[PDB]
Protein backbone atom coordinates (compact mmCIF):
# COMPACT_ATOMS: atom_id res chain seq x y z
CA UNK A 1 0.00 0.00 0.00
CA UNK A 2 1.53 3.70 -0.71
CA UNK A 3 1.33 5.82 2.29
CA UNK A 4 1.33 9.60 2.96
CA UNK A 5 2.20 11.16 6.05
CA UNK A 6 2.86 15.14 6.16
CA UNK A 7 3.95 16.89 9.53
CA UNK A 8 5.94 20.10 10.37
CA UNK A 9 5.30 23.05 12.77
CA UNK A 10 1.77 23.63 14.39
CA UNK A 11 1.66 27.30 15.17
CA UNK A 12 3.62 30.21 13.43
CA UNK A 13 3.81 34.00 13.56
CA UNK A 14 2.84 36.40 11.11
CA UNK A 15 5.72 37.26 8.53
CA UNK A 16 7.53 33.77 9.34
CA UNK A 17 8.12 31.18 6.76
CA UNK A 18 6.20 28.00 7.80
CA UNK A 19 8.19 24.41 6.58
CA UNK A 20 5.86 21.31 6.13
CA UNK A 21 6.93 17.30 4.94
CA UNK A 22 5.45 14.63 3.60
CA UNK A 23 7.13 11.60 4.14
CA UNK A 24 5.65 8.57 1.86
CA UNK A 25 6.00 5.00 2.30
CA UNK A 26 5.25 2.01 0.30
CA UNK A 27 6.34 3.60 -3.06
CA UNK A 28 9.45 5.47 -4.28
CA UNK A 29 9.39 9.08 -5.35
CA UNK A 30 11.32 8.78 -8.50
CA UNK A 31 9.78 6.02 -9.61
CA UNK A 32 6.12 7.68 -12.03
CA UNK A 33 3.47 9.75 -10.39
CA UNK A 34 3.24 13.70 -9.49
CA UNK A 35 3.84 14.24 -5.76
CA UNK A 36 1.12 17.09 -5.07
CA UNK A 37 1.00 19.33 -2.22
CA UNK A 38 -2.70 20.61 -1.64
CA UNK A 39 -4.24 22.75 1.51
CA UNK A 40 -7.67 22.88 2.88
CA UNK A 41 -9.31 26.22 4.43
CA UNK A 42 -11.60 26.61 7.07
CA UNK A 43 -15.23 26.02 5.85
CA UNK A 44 -14.28 23.63 3.09
CA UNK A 45 -12.67 24.63 0.33
CA UNK A 46 -9.70 22.95 -1.11
CA UNK A 47 -6.87 24.64 -3.11
CA UNK A 48 -4.24 23.03 -5.21
CA UNK A 49 -1.03 24.64 -4.44
CA UNK A 50 2.06 22.57 -7.04
CA UNK A 51 3.45 19.10 -7.18
CA UNK A 52 7.25 17.73 -7.74
CA UNK A 53 6.76 15.18 -10.46
CA UNK A 54 9.03 11.98 -9.95
CA UNK A 55 11.69 13.42 -12.27
CA UNK A 56 12.85 16.82 -9.82
CA UNK A 57 10.61 19.10 -11.89
CA UNK A 58 7.96 21.38 -9.94
CA UNK A 59 4.57 23.06 -11.20
CA UNK A 60 2.72 25.49 -8.85
CA UNK A 61 -0.73 27.11 -8.51
CA UNK A 62 0.32 30.21 -10.08
CA UNK A 63 -1.32 32.71 -7.19
CA UNK A 64 1.38 31.07 -4.49
CA UNK A 65 4.10 30.40 -7.26
CA UNK A 66 5.93 33.61 -5.54
CA UNK A 67 5.26 32.40 -2.20
CA UNK A 68 5.78 28.65 -1.93
CA UNK A 69 8.42 26.09 -2.64
CA UNK A 70 7.84 22.69 -3.12
CA UNK A 71 11.52 20.20 -2.91
CA UNK A 72 12.80 17.05 -2.13
CA UNK A 73 15.31 14.22 -0.16
CA UNK A 74 15.61 11.31 -2.43
CA UNK A 75 18.02 9.32 -0.14
CA UNK A 76 15.07 9.96 2.84
CA UNK A 77 12.36 9.64 0.08
CA UNK A 78 10.14 13.21 1.03
CA UNK A 79 9.10 16.12 -0.39
CA UNK A 80 8.54 19.34 1.25
CA UNK A 81 6.36 21.90 0.98
CA UNK A 82 7.78 25.91 2.74
CA UNK A 83 5.46 28.65 2.69
CA UNK A 84 7.59 31.93 3.30
CA UNK A 85 6.24 35.15 4.83
CA UNK A 86 3.04 33.38 5.91
CA UNK A 87 -0.06 36.16 6.44
CA UNK A 88 -3.58 35.09 8.43
CA UNK A 89 -4.72 33.48 5.65
CA UNK A 90 -2.88 30.50 5.21
CA UNK A 91 -4.31 29.05 8.19
CA UNK A 92 -5.87 25.67 6.99
CA UNK A 93 -4.74 21.88 6.73
CA UNK A 94 -2.22 20.74 4.50
CA UNK A 95 -2.45 17.49 2.51
CA UNK A 96 0.16 15.51 0.34
CA UNK A 97 -1.03 13.31 -1.87
CA UNK A 98 -0.49 10.78 -4.73
CA UNK A 99 -0.93 12.50 -7.91
CA UNK A 100 -3.14 11.77 -11.35
CA UNK A 101 -5.35 10.80 -10.49
CA UNK A 102 -5.33 11.86 -6.95
CA UNK A 103 -6.02 8.86 -4.82
CA UNK A 104 -4.12 7.95 -1.93
CA UNK A 105 -4.04 11.68 0.51
CA UNK A 106 -2.18 12.22 3.43
CA UNK A 107 -4.31 12.59 6.62
CA UNK A 108 -3.53 16.20 7.33
CA UNK A 109 -1.73 18.53 8.87
CA UNK A 110 -2.98 22.04 10.58
CA UNK A 111 -1.00 25.21 10.37
CA UNK A 112 -2.15 27.51 12.59
CA UNK A 113 -0.98 31.54 11.34
CA UNK A 114 -1.59 33.89 14.71
CA UNK A 115 0.71 36.08 16.89
CA UNK A 116 -1.30 34.74 19.73
CA UNK A 117 0.63 32.19 22.82
CA UNK A 118 -0.01 28.40 23.55
CA UNK A 119 -1.79 28.79 27.04
CA UNK A 120 -2.93 25.98 28.61
CA UNK A 121 -6.91 25.25 29.00
CA UNK A 122 -8.68 25.78 32.55
CA UNK A 123 -11.34 22.85 33.11
CA UNK A 124 -14.55 23.72 34.70
CA UNK A 125 -17.29 21.36 36.03
CA UNK A 126 -20.59 21.85 35.03
CA UNK A 127 -23.20 20.29 37.30
CA UNK A 128 -27.19 21.17 38.30
CA UNK A 129 -28.50 24.25 39.74
CA UNK A 130 -31.85 22.75 40.54
CA UNK A 131 -33.97 24.50 38.42
CA UNK A 132 -37.31 21.84 37.95
CA UNK A 133 -38.63 18.65 36.90
CA UNK A 134 -37.64 17.13 33.65
CA UNK A 135 -36.91 13.76 33.49
CA UNK A 136 -35.28 10.22 34.77
CA UNK A 137 -31.91 11.61 33.05
CA UNK A 138 -29.07 13.65 34.51
CA UNK A 139 -27.26 15.60 32.22
CA UNK A 140 -23.70 16.98 33.11
CA UNK A 141 -20.78 18.11 31.65
CA UNK A 142 -17.12 20.21 31.13
CA UNK A 143 -16.00 23.77 30.18
CA UNK A 144 -13.25 23.61 28.61
CA UNK A 145 -12.16 27.30 28.15
CA UNK A 146 -9.28 29.62 27.56
CA UNK A 147 -6.72 27.45 25.71
CA UNK A 148 -4.66 27.90 22.68
CA UNK A 149 -4.44 26.52 19.89
CA UNK A 150 -6.74 23.59 19.06
CA UNK A 151 -6.82 20.77 19.73
CA UNK A 152 -7.86 19.72 23.25
CA UNK A 153 -9.49 16.30 23.77
CA UNK A 154 -12.18 15.41 25.54
CA UNK A 155 -13.14 11.84 27.09
CA UNK A 156 -15.17 10.83 30.19
CA UNK A 157 -14.49 8.53 32.80
CA UNK A 158 -11.17 7.81 30.73
CA UNK A 159 -13.43 6.43 27.81
CA UNK A 160 -15.77 3.69 29.36
CA UNK A 161 -18.44 6.32 28.94
CA UNK A 162 -18.74 6.86 25.24
CA UNK A 163 -22.80 6.83 24.97
CA UNK A 164 -24.69 9.82 25.60
CA UNK A 165 -21.15 12.40 25.02
CA UNK A 166 -21.70 15.89 22.58
CA UNK A 167 -18.58 17.26 22.45
CA UNK A 168 -19.50 20.80 21.16
CA UNK A 169 -17.18 22.76 18.26
CA UNK A 170 -14.74 24.64 19.79
CA UNK A 171 -14.95 28.95 19.37
CA UNK A 172 -12.38 31.01 19.87
CA UNK A 173 -13.41 33.06 23.12
CA UNK A 174 -10.82 36.31 22.63
CA UNK A 175 -8.29 35.39 20.47
CA UNK A 176 -7.93 31.54 22.81
CA UNK A 177 -10.72 28.90 22.49
CA UNK A 178 -13.65 27.73 24.65
CA UNK A 179 -15.74 24.14 24.14
CA UNK A 180 -17.83 22.33 26.27
CA UNK A 181 -18.67 18.33 26.27
CA UNK A 182 -21.93 17.06 27.82
CA UNK A 183 -22.62 13.64 29.06
CA UNK A 184 -26.09 12.52 30.08
CA UNK A 185 -26.16 9.39 32.53
CA UNK A 186 -29.35 7.82 34.27
CA UNK A 187 -30.31 9.84 36.96
CA UNK A 188 -29.94 6.29 38.68
CA UNK A 189 -25.97 6.12 38.95
CA UNK A 190 -25.81 9.42 39.88
CA UNK A 191 -23.81 10.19 42.28
CA UNK A 192 -23.08 6.46 43.15
CA UNK A 193 -21.45 5.69 39.88
CA UNK A 194 -18.58 9.18 39.45
CA UNK A 195 -18.71 10.47 36.11
CA UNK A 196 -15.59 12.11 34.98
CA UNK A 197 -14.17 14.44 32.26
CA UNK A 198 -10.47 13.77 31.09
CA UNK A 199 -8.84 16.63 29.36
CA UNK A 200 -5.98 16.99 27.15
CA UNK A 201 -4.10 19.57 25.44
CA UNK A 202 -1.11 18.31 23.40
CA UNK A 203 0.42 21.84 22.29
CA UNK A 204 0.62 22.91 25.85
CA UNK A 205 1.41 19.31 27.28
CA UNK A 206 -1.51 19.50 29.72
CA UNK A 207 -3.68 16.67 31.19
CA UNK A 208 -6.58 17.25 33.64
CA UNK A 209 -8.62 15.43 35.17
CA UNK A 210 -12.01 17.17 36.54
CA UNK A 211 -14.66 14.77 38.89
CA UNK A 212 -18.44 16.22 38.22
CA UNK A 213 -19.65 15.99 41.73
CA UNK A 214 -23.30 17.46 42.80
CA UNK A 215 -23.25 20.96 43.59
CA UNK A 216 -22.91 23.42 46.58
CA UNK A 217 -25.64 21.04 48.99
CA UNK B 1 -9.56 30.07 -13.15
CA UNK B 2 -12.00 28.07 -14.01
CA UNK B 3 -15.47 27.92 -11.53
CA UNK B 4 -17.11 24.33 -10.29
CA UNK B 5 -20.12 25.25 -8.96
CA UNK B 6 -22.06 22.41 -7.31
CA UNK B 7 -26.46 21.19 -6.93
CA UNK B 8 -27.85 20.96 -4.37
CA UNK B 9 -25.54 22.47 -1.59
CA UNK B 10 -27.36 20.40 1.14
CA UNK B 11 -28.89 17.83 0.47
CA UNK B 12 -31.09 15.30 2.83
CA UNK B 13 -32.10 12.02 2.21
CA UNK B 14 -33.49 8.64 3.89
CA UNK B 15 -31.54 5.23 3.70
CA UNK B 16 -32.61 3.13 0.54
CA UNK B 17 -33.48 6.24 -1.56
CA UNK B 18 -31.54 7.49 -4.49
CA UNK B 19 -29.61 10.08 -5.19
CA UNK B 20 -27.89 12.53 -7.66
CA UNK B 21 -25.75 15.54 -7.49
CA UNK B 22 -24.65 17.38 -10.37
CA UNK B 23 -21.08 19.51 -10.73
CA UNK B 24 -20.79 22.04 -13.35
CA UNK B 25 -17.86 23.62 -15.19
CA UNK B 26 -17.82 27.17 -16.26
CA UNK B 27 -16.19 26.42 -19.07
CA UNK B 28 -15.34 23.12 -20.67
CA UNK B 29 -13.40 20.21 -19.23
CA UNK B 30 -11.17 17.49 -20.02
CA UNK B 31 -12.42 15.26 -17.19
CA UNK B 32 -14.21 15.21 -13.71
CA UNK B 33 -13.15 13.58 -10.32
CA UNK B 34 -15.30 13.02 -7.36
CA UNK B 35 -14.10 12.88 -3.62
CA UNK B 36 -15.90 12.22 -0.56
CA UNK B 37 -15.10 13.58 2.90
CA UNK B 38 -16.06 12.95 6.49
CA UNK B 39 -15.65 15.22 9.38
CA UNK B 40 -12.00 14.51 10.54
CA UNK B 41 -11.16 12.04 7.53
CA UNK B 42 -9.06 13.11 4.51
CA UNK B 43 -10.97 13.56 1.05
CA UNK B 44 -11.58 9.88 -0.45
CA UNK B 45 -11.58 9.02 -4.07
CA UNK B 46 -14.81 7.81 -5.94
CA UNK B 47 -15.06 8.44 -9.50
CA UNK B 48 -11.64 9.17 -11.53
CA UNK B 49 -11.58 10.33 -15.00
CA UNK B 50 -15.83 11.36 -15.42
CA UNK B 51 -17.53 7.98 -14.75
CA UNK B 52 -14.69 5.33 -13.66
CA UNK B 53 -15.07 3.89 -10.52
CA UNK B 54 -11.89 4.18 -7.38
CA UNK B 55 -10.58 1.32 -6.46
CA UNK B 56 -12.21 1.12 -2.67
CA UNK B 57 -15.47 2.12 -3.87
CA UNK B 58 -18.91 0.18 -3.80
CA UNK B 59 -20.90 0.20 -7.34
CA UNK B 60 -23.98 2.18 -5.65
CA UNK B 61 -21.94 4.99 -6.74
CA UNK B 62 -21.87 6.32 -10.62
CA UNK B 63 -20.34 9.16 -12.32
CA UNK B 64 -21.65 11.10 -15.32
CA UNK B 65 -20.76 13.92 -17.70
CA UNK B 66 -20.86 15.60 -20.83
CA UNK B 67 -18.20 18.77 -20.98
CA UNK B 68 -19.20 21.46 -18.43
CA UNK B 69 -22.14 19.04 -16.57
CA UNK B 70 -21.02 16.24 -14.89
CA UNK B 71 -22.65 14.30 -12.18
CA UNK B 72 -22.30 11.76 -8.97
CA UNK B 73 -25.43 9.10 -8.69
CA UNK B 74 -26.03 7.43 -5.25
CA UNK B 75 -28.21 4.43 -6.59
CA UNK B 76 -29.38 3.50 -2.97
CA UNK B 77 -28.04 5.89 -0.14
CA UNK B 78 -26.77 4.17 2.37
CA UNK B 79 -26.40 5.96 5.99
CA UNK B 80 -22.30 5.08 5.82
CA UNK B 81 -22.63 7.58 2.77
CA UNK B 82 -23.86 11.13 4.95
CA UNK B 83 -20.58 12.76 3.58
CA UNK B 84 -19.67 16.07 2.09
CA UNK B 85 -18.88 15.42 -1.78
CA UNK B 86 -16.81 17.61 -3.93
CA UNK B 87 -15.95 17.55 -7.60
CA UNK B 88 -12.40 18.58 -8.80
CA UNK B 89 -11.33 19.25 -12.69
CA UNK B 90 -8.81 18.72 -15.37
CA UNK B 91 -8.70 20.78 -18.01
CA UNK B 92 -6.07 22.86 -19.93
CA UNK B 93 -4.18 23.45 -16.48
CA UNK B 94 -5.95 26.90 -14.68
CA UNK B 95 -4.53 25.05 -12.46
CA UNK B 96 -6.70 22.37 -11.23
CA UNK B 97 -10.10 23.17 -9.09
CA UNK B 98 -12.18 22.03 -6.68
CA UNK B 99 -16.05 22.96 -6.17
CA UNK B 100 -17.09 23.44 -2.53
CA UNK B 101 -19.13 20.75 -1.82
CA UNK B 102 -22.58 19.21 -1.96
CA UNK B 103 -23.10 17.98 1.76
CA UNK B 104 -25.14 14.87 2.19
CA UNK B 105 -27.29 14.52 5.38
CA UNK B 106 -29.72 11.80 6.60
CA UNK B 107 -32.87 11.87 7.10
CA UNK B 108 -35.60 11.39 10.30
CA UNK B 109 -37.83 11.88 12.87
CA UNK B 110 -38.33 15.33 14.56
CA UNK B 111 -37.02 15.67 17.91
CA UNK B 112 -37.63 17.79 21.00
CA UNK B 113 -34.44 19.34 21.67
CA UNK B 114 -33.04 17.98 26.10
CA UNK B 115 -32.19 21.66 27.06
CA UNK B 116 -30.48 21.75 30.22
CA UNK B 117 -28.81 25.07 32.34
CA UNK B 118 -25.93 25.62 34.52
CA UNK B 119 -24.55 28.11 36.94
CA UNK B 120 -21.13 29.01 37.02
CA UNK B 121 -18.56 26.64 39.12
CA UNK B 122 -17.36 27.93 41.92
CA UNK B 123 -13.89 27.17 40.70
CA UNK B 124 -14.93 29.59 37.84
CA UNK B 125 -16.13 32.64 39.37
CA UNK B 126 -12.77 32.47 41.35
CA UNK B 127 -10.89 34.03 38.14
CA UNK B 128 -13.26 37.20 37.95
CA UNK B 129 -15.35 35.29 35.19
CA UNK B 130 -18.67 33.58 35.23
CA UNK B 131 -19.73 31.39 32.05
CA UNK B 132 -23.59 30.27 32.34
CA UNK B 133 -24.19 27.55 29.94
CA UNK B 134 -27.31 25.73 27.79
CA UNK B 135 -27.00 22.76 26.13
CA UNK B 136 -30.05 21.74 23.87
CA UNK B 137 -29.54 18.37 23.04
CA UNK B 138 -30.88 15.40 20.50
CA UNK B 139 -32.86 17.60 18.32
CA UNK B 140 -34.06 17.01 14.56
CA UNK B 141 -34.70 19.50 12.21
CA UNK B 142 -31.60 21.23 12.91
CA UNK B 143 -33.72 24.73 13.15
CA UNK B 144 -33.60 25.97 16.85
CA UNK B 145 -34.08 29.30 18.55
CA UNK B 146 -32.30 30.22 22.03
CA UNK B 147 -33.71 33.28 23.80
CA UNK B 148 -31.12 34.42 26.74
CA UNK B 149 -33.12 36.45 29.42
CA UNK B 150 -30.46 38.04 32.52
CA UNK B 151 -33.18 38.72 35.34
CA UNK B 152 -36.45 39.27 32.77
CA UNK B 153 -34.92 41.40 30.28
CA UNK B 154 -33.58 39.93 26.79
CA UNK B 155 -30.40 39.83 25.97
CA UNK B 156 -28.08 39.71 22.53
CA UNK B 157 -24.70 40.50 23.68
CA UNK B 158 -22.05 37.97 25.52
CA UNK B 159 -23.59 34.47 23.66
CA UNK B 160 -21.81 32.01 21.87
CA UNK B 161 -23.76 29.32 20.36
CA UNK B 162 -21.75 25.97 19.06
CA UNK B 163 -23.46 23.19 16.77
CA UNK B 164 -22.70 19.75 16.51
CA UNK B 165 -23.20 18.08 12.95
CA UNK B 166 -25.89 15.13 12.71
CA UNK B 167 -24.99 12.38 15.04
CA UNK B 168 -23.42 9.54 14.67
CA UNK B 169 -25.96 7.10 15.54
CA UNK B 170 -29.17 8.68 16.73
CA UNK B 171 -29.57 11.50 13.41
CA UNK B 172 -29.81 14.44 15.49
CA UNK B 173 -28.26 18.11 15.92
CA UNK B 174 -27.33 19.40 19.50
CA UNK B 175 -26.18 22.61 20.72
CA UNK B 176 -24.50 24.31 23.19
CA UNK B 177 -25.49 28.24 24.28
CA UNK B 178 -23.21 29.77 26.45
CA UNK B 179 -23.51 33.04 28.25
CA UNK B 180 -20.31 34.72 29.35
CA UNK B 181 -20.16 37.29 32.17
CA UNK B 182 -17.87 39.15 34.48
CA UNK B 183 -18.32 38.23 38.39
CA UNK B 184 -19.72 41.12 39.68
CA UNK B 185 -22.28 41.53 36.51
CA UNK B 186 -23.15 37.54 37.38
CA UNK B 187 -23.67 38.73 40.66
CA UNK B 188 -26.05 42.23 40.16
CA UNK B 189 -28.50 39.71 38.72
CA UNK B 190 -30.43 37.15 40.16
CA UNK B 191 -32.75 34.85 37.58
CA UNK B 192 -30.63 33.27 34.74
CA UNK B 193 -33.33 31.70 31.92
CA UNK B 194 -32.69 29.53 28.46
CA UNK B 195 -35.19 29.75 26.61
CA UNK B 196 -35.55 27.42 23.10
CA UNK B 197 -38.11 27.09 20.37
CA UNK B 198 -37.59 24.52 18.25
CA UNK B 199 -40.53 23.07 15.23
CA UNK B 200 -42.05 20.06 17.34
CA UNK B 201 -43.87 23.06 19.69
CA UNK B 202 -44.98 26.27 19.24
CA UNK B 203 -44.36 26.83 22.85
CA UNK B 204 -40.99 27.23 23.83
CA UNK B 205 -38.89 25.21 26.64
CA UNK B 206 -37.24 27.83 29.16
CA UNK B 207 -34.82 26.32 31.71
CA UNK B 208 -34.17 28.75 34.68
CA UNK B 209 -31.76 28.89 37.09
CA UNK B 210 -32.08 31.59 39.53
CA UNK B 211 -28.54 32.59 42.14
CA UNK B 212 -30.33 32.13 45.02
CA UNK B 213 -29.84 28.18 44.83
CA UNK B 214 -27.70 24.98 46.63
C1 LIG C 1 -3.50 8.71 -15.26
C2 LIG C 1 -4.95 8.91 -15.71
C3 LIG C 1 -5.72 7.62 -15.41
C4 LIG C 1 -5.51 10.05 -14.88
C5 LIG C 1 -5.25 11.37 -15.54
N1 LIG C 1 -5.53 12.49 -14.60
C6 LIG C 1 -4.68 13.72 -14.59
C7 LIG C 1 -3.65 13.85 -15.48
C8 LIG C 1 -2.89 14.99 -15.47
N2 LIG C 1 -1.80 15.15 -16.47
C9 LIG C 1 -1.63 14.20 -17.63
C10 LIG C 1 -0.39 14.59 -18.47
N3 LIG C 1 -0.73 15.10 -19.81
C11 LIG C 1 -3.19 15.99 -14.55
N4 LIG C 1 -2.42 17.24 -14.35
O1 LIG C 1 -1.42 17.48 -15.02
O2 LIG C 1 -2.79 18.04 -13.48
C12 LIG C 1 -4.21 15.84 -13.70
C13 LIG C 1 -4.95 14.73 -13.70
N5 LIG C 1 -6.00 14.67 -12.65
O3 LIG C 1 -6.23 15.66 -11.95
O4 LIG C 1 -6.67 13.67 -12.50
C14 LIG C 1 -6.15 11.42 -16.72
C15 LIG C 1 -5.70 10.45 -17.78
C16 LIG C 1 -6.88 9.98 -18.62
C17 LIG C 1 -4.75 11.28 -18.64
N6 LIG C 1 -4.99 9.23 -17.20
O5 LIG C 1 -4.42 8.46 -17.99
Amino acid sequence: DVQLQESGPGLVKPSQSQSLTCTVTGYSITSDYAWNWIRQFPGNKLEWMGYMSYSGSTRYNPSLRSRISITRDTSKNQFFLQLKSVTTEDTATYFCARGWPLAYWGQGTQVSVSEAKTTPPSVYPLAPGSAAQTNSMVTLGCLVKGYFPEPVTVTWNSGSLSSGVHTFPAVLQSDLYTLSSSVTVPSSPRPSETVTCNVAHPASSTKVDKKIVPRDC
Amino acid sequence: QIVLTQSPAIMSASPGEKVTMTCSASSSVYYMYWYQQKPGSSPRLLIYDTSNLASGVPVRFSGSGSGTSYSLTISRMEAEDAATYYCQQWSSYPPITFGVGTKLELKRADAAPTVSIFPPSSEQLTSGGASVVCFLNNFYPKDINVKWKIDGSERQNGVLNSWTDQDSKDSTYSMSSTLTLTKDEYERHNSYTCEATHKTSTSPIVKSFNRNEC
